[PDB]
């Protein structure tokens, strides 16, 4: 539902617009952005960034924002076009239940 | 359009899938292990299928659909994927779903989870999940999948259809381990023997 | 001449055909899909045949004929041709006809058409068509056909006859799409398996 | 001499033949089409056999014979020949005969003939013929034939005898068309399958 | 039952001695004489001779009599020996019923 | 039941004599003329001519008349002999029901 | 010695033969045509065997023997030879015999002979012969035959014995034609199929 | 039970000693003497000799006696040794019933 | 030790043999001719076996053994050897024995012998023999044989044991002819088919 | 965890072994000789299996296990090894055991042993052994084996697990002969056919 | 149970020690001695010796005693070692019943 | 459960710590120590040492202690590493029932 176009070697932004009807806080939620190959891009565990599973090519180029809830990916490439997912999970004491998901497909100059 | 046929067996199919990640061990498909039963007389569609080590009981409320067929498969890391084919869709109302998974082998027990899943992808439908036992680690449910349901496309005589409108797909998920999103993918060594 | 034999099965046949253009998909003949039932006790000949996706119920009033046999086939653009063979013709009076088509798969519904077809080709017979469902686009009915009813002329033991007088043939038609005259032609990939 | 055996099946046969010329179409012998029943309890021999399209019911009065077996065949120009084998002859008295032919296929109807046939070859016996329907053109009946009844002489185990005295033969005939004498002859493509 | 012998190339006579118990008339009866091959020899339809189906070799050589009820065949031949039948039919409005038949075998000088 | 003969390269007329017992109007009726190969010739949709499916060879050579209800075909050819149908349809809001049909076979100079 | 075994089936046999010369025609043996029944409960042995065209009913009075088995064969000039094998002999008293032959095929009738045969070979035993029908020309009965009873000597398992004392043999004869002594001989094309 | 011995080319006698308890007469009886091959030797039908079926080699050599009931066979031979039977039949109006039989084996000088 | 198993069938066997010299003829073994029945409910072992031409009924009094199996064979000079295998021996007391031999074929009769046999080999056991019929010439009985009971040693699954202590063997004998000691020997053309 | 499945048949197994050294002779495995029955309704798991010559009846008190399956084999010196597979272990409490061995063939008798075995390997559990008969020389019982239970690892579909914690294994032993420790070892000619 | 040893070519004695609890007499008894091949050695029928079946080699070498009930065999040989049986039968009018048996194995110098 | 380590060609000690809650005496108990191959090492039958089944290689090198309940093995070798069992049997009048068992694994310098 969200199509993003970027100029040749332009900057990439992935928002997913979490409504947050319950006025929840970042201390009780986890966020994942993943590509079409199932490789992780970033993780915000209960309010702090983690880099435990990001693939090497995805290291460093990511940046997370608090208020905007947008991930800023830099150094776009011709082969980086694909679909990204914004998976938000709630870390209850029993288990984690998915509470939001948003797809976004991005392509670069061809 | 108003009435469903209410026949014996159907050639026309549909789609809705789910995956259960269990901790105990399953090697491969057995080609005839599943056994399924279906009901609609209540005005609510219900399908109860007993498979490799667990029984799955799914109920769609205010559905206008009756589950025609199903298929089950086992993949890597002990994942059990169940596809469910219903008659046909007449309206777009985002039916609710109730799913109960009971461990009938090697991890029996009492109730361990009785919460409901919001599915805020569109935030219109809610699925109530009840788990009996400890033989579950991941639970994913995709209503109106947009992927390739046709396996060995296609079976000898049956016709298969699938939703192509992104607005109707629904995703429900519950995980107990750490970051088990995308518990597994369709096109794999999954054999997908017919469930009956 | 006065009496029809009223036997179990007949070696002698006749002709009368119809074609139904349905919107959903039918690939090819299944060789045993149809099932028919015949009745005459009322003095009105009635044949009800359930086939690929619909049930056809045809009644001839004041007939002196009992529907001996039938055959069904599927052609191009999802057309269903049904041939009906009766015992024998004793008089020329241009009987009436009542045809009911019920969608029993993939498009069930309530009544959508109850009008009558004049057939002013000779303007002596009237056919009342009742359609339940939305699984119909064309409906053509040829009474006393003059074309080649014998398919694979001829079946192993049966004998077949057909009217050769132009004044007896009748054509009834109803279309919901645009200009679907001549919904299909006999000699094609039509397999025409016997209906029973 | 006084008593007939009154057994189940007879190895001993005899002769009496007839031919019916019908208007509708018969192609060839079917090898198992006929079905016959026999009775004697009345002191009058009776045989009713249903074949290709007509049922023939023959009765001999004061006979001392019971119809052991029969054979039916079809020749050129749609002629149905029936041979009848009885137990054995004890006396020469020129028994009377009653024959009723009913059209049970393709020409049913009511009674069209109820007269009697004189047979003045010797002018001692009278055969009464009743025909229901319009499926008859020739009727010939030869009692005590002198020709070669043994067909494929002879069947595996049965023994066949035939009258050799000219004085006991009788010929009954009735024709509706023009000069149809000698409706057909025995030795032809006539297959003559056993009638039962 | 009736054996007829004639001298070489003599005249042949075929009677059949119709008893006629009912005292019927020729206007309502048809008479046929036929050989062992089913070829017709002569026909008397309701009082008038007819020559509609006689084989060419049998044409002319036949003659019919009223009172005698005997057919007089002339120009016998070596190959004409055989059996002849006297078939009498009664032409009722409904159908024709056979009312008399008589066989006769004829042979010529050997 | 209607045989039409025309002289070599003569003019052809196809009438079908719609009785019109209900006294209907051309505004609620359609008329089609088709040959033995199912190719269309002309169409009068609710009173206005349409040329949306006529084959190129059939274009222009056809002309429709109001009172006579006859289609006039010009430039006959040796290969134009065949059967033509006059199919009349009534355009109700629900569907169209065939209310008249007429066959006509035409041949040219041999 | 006092008692006979009174078993189901016996391996040990004996001998006593007869021959019936009938006028109607029988070609050859049928290998399974006969059917026999036996009784002793009365203190008088009785055997009733229905064969090719006649039923033979034999009774030995004050016997101490029960007919174990029998065989039937057809020879030249329409002769039917019946061999009868009894259990065993305990005493030499020249038992009487009663034989009744009934024509059950092709010559049935009432009683035609009721006299008794003296058998003055030793003049101690008398056989009472009753014939129903006209299907008989010769009747010979040899009790305690001294010839070679073992046919295809010997059957798979049965043991056969035969009298070797001339003083016990008995011959009864009755003929209606002219000088038909020695109606036929044993070793011929006679197949001698077991009778049961 | 009767053994008869004759010298080389001697005379042969076949008696069978009919008891005749009923005091019957030769007028109502028939007598046959037959060898082991079933060939007849003599026949006394109701008191009169008959020669209707005797084989040629047995013709003339036989002679029958009334009181003795013995048949005299002459011109013995080395190959004439065998068994002979005395069959007596009573010719009742219904049928003939055997009323006496006697076997006798004869051999010649070896 | 106290109890016998009282099972259905046994794999463990034992030994005790006998031989009957009969006058009538027996050719060879039939492989299925015997039929046996066993009983113990009375505290007395009983085995009744019907064989080629006689029925043998043996009873051991105060036994603690139940006859498990048996075998019968026919040798030279019309001898019938029967081996009986019992469960197992618990004590040494020299049981008594009662043997009844009934001629059921070819020599039936009443009782001809009712005496008892001393068996003074050790003079501690007595056997009572009752013979019905005349079909017996020799009777020998060896209890606890020391010869080679295993025939075709050994049967597919059964286990066989035999006494090796000379003090337990017993010999009972009765002869009616002259000097018939050692009526026959084991290792011969004897086939020894299992008895059941 | 609280509940056992209580199913028909289980794909999941476990371990517990024993060995019986009997004096009478057993040659080799029979592949289908055993027959076993199981029960749990009492809250005590009970398995009674009848095999080659003895019936073994085992009971676990306060078990939470039901004996899913068993296997039996025969080795050298007439040893009978029995393996038992239960559903699954839920807690570590060192259940007690009751074992009764009844000699049903070749050594039947009354009770000869009713004592209890301490098993001071950890000295927490006690097994009570009752032996009927004299067909036993060694009795060893290993609860929670650590050796390689999988025989022909592994059966077609079943999954097998085994304890790997040394603290849970228990050994019970009773011998009547001299120094019969380690009555035999698993990996040998032992065929180990499934027990049912 | 009775083992007898004899020196090389010594004399052999076979007793069987009939207890004779019934105090019977030799007039109603028969005694047989037989070897392992079933060949007889001697027979005492009702008190009189019989030599009806003794093998030639066994003839003469045997001698029977009354009081001792022992059979004396002379001229022993290396091949005469084997088992001998003392079978005693009682000759009742009905049949003979074996009333005593005794085995004895004898071997010579080797 | 007991791991024992010894220096190269050191001395080996195998205790099994029999609690002896019943305060039983050696006069009613038998003790066996056996290796992984089922070969015996020593036996104390009712208080007296026995050497009836010990393998030759284990002869003499063993020594048994009363108070310590420990077996002292000397002349260790590189190939003597393995598991040893302390099997104790109670010799009741009926049968022997195992009352204690202990495993001990020993390895040498490598
Ligand atoms: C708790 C919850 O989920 N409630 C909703 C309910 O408000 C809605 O009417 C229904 C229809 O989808 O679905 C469910
Ligand atoms: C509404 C209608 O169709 N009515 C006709 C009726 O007038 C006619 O008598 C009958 C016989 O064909 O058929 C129908
Ligand atoms: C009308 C008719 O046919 N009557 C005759 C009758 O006179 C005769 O007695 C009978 C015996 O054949 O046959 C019939
Ligand atoms: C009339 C006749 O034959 N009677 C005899 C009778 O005297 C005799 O007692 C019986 C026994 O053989 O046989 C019979
Ligand atoms: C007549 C006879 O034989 N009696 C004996 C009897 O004294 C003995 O007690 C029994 C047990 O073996 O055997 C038997
Ligand atoms: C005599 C005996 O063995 N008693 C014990 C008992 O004290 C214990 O509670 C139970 C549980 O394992 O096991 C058993
Ligand atoms: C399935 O679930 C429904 C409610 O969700 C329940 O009523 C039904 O009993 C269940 N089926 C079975 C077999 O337990
Ligand atoms: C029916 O046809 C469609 C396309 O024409 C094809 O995809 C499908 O596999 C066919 N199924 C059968 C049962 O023929
Ligand atoms: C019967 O004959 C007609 C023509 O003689 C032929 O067309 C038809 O196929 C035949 N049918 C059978 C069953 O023989
Ligand atoms: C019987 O024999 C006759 C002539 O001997 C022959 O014509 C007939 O076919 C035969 N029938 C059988 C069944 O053998
Ligand atoms: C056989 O004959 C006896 C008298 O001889 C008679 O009683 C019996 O009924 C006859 N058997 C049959 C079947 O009639
Ligand atoms: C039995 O043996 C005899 C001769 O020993 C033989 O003649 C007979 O055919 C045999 N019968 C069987 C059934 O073996
Ligand atoms: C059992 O083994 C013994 C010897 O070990 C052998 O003699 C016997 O034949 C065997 N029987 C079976 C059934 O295996
Ligand atoms: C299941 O898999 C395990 C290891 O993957 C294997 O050891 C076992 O034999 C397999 N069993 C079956 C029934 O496939």
């Amino acid at each position: 539902m969200l199509k993003i176009q970027a100029y040749f070697n332009e900057t990439a932004d992935l928002p997913c617009q979490f409504a947050n009807s319950q006025n929840q806080s970042l201390s009780e939620l986890v966020v994942f952005w993943q590509d079409q190959e199932n490789l992780v891009l970033n993780e915000v565990y209960l309010g702090k960034e983690k880099f435990d599973s990001v693939h090497s090519k995805y290291m460093g180029r990511t940046s997370f924002d608090s208020d905007s809830w947008t991930l800023r990916l830099h150094n776009l490439q011709i082969k980086d076009k694909g679909l990204y997912q914004c998976i938000i999970h709630h870390k209850k004491p029993t288990g984690m239940i998915r509470i939001h998901q948003m797809n976004s497909e991005l392509s670069v100059l061809a | 359009t108003i009435c469903p046929p209410r026949q014996d067996y159907r050639y026309w199919y549909f789609a809705a899938e789910l995956t259960i990640g269990v901790n105990y061990d399953i090697n491969s498909t057995i080609m005839g292990e599943c056994h399924m039963s279906e009901s609609y007389i209540d005005r609510n569609a219900n399908i109860v299928l007993t498979g490799y080590g667990l029984e799955i009981n799914m109920t769609i409320m205010d559905t206008d659909q009756r589950f025609v067929a199903a298929a089950e498969g086992v993949g890597k890391d002990n994942k059990l994927s169940v596809l469910l084919f219903t008659t046909q869709r007449l309206d777009k109302v985002h039916h609710n779903i109730s799913v109960t998974i009971t461990c009938m082998e090697m991890n029996c027990g009492t109730t361990k989870y009785d919460s409901d899943l919001p599915e805020s992808i569109h935030h219109k439908s809610s699925c109530d999940i009840t788990i009996n036992g400890s033989c579950v680690t991941c639970v994913n449910l995709e209503t109106d999948p947009t992927k390739i349901n046709p396996h060995y496309l296609h079976p000898k005589d049956k016709y298969l259809y699938r939703n192509s409108e992104y607005g109707m797909r629904g995703s429900y998920g519950v995980t107990f381990m750490d970051e088990l999103n995308q518990c597994f993918l369709d096109i794999k060594e999954v054999s997908y023997d017919i469930c009956y």
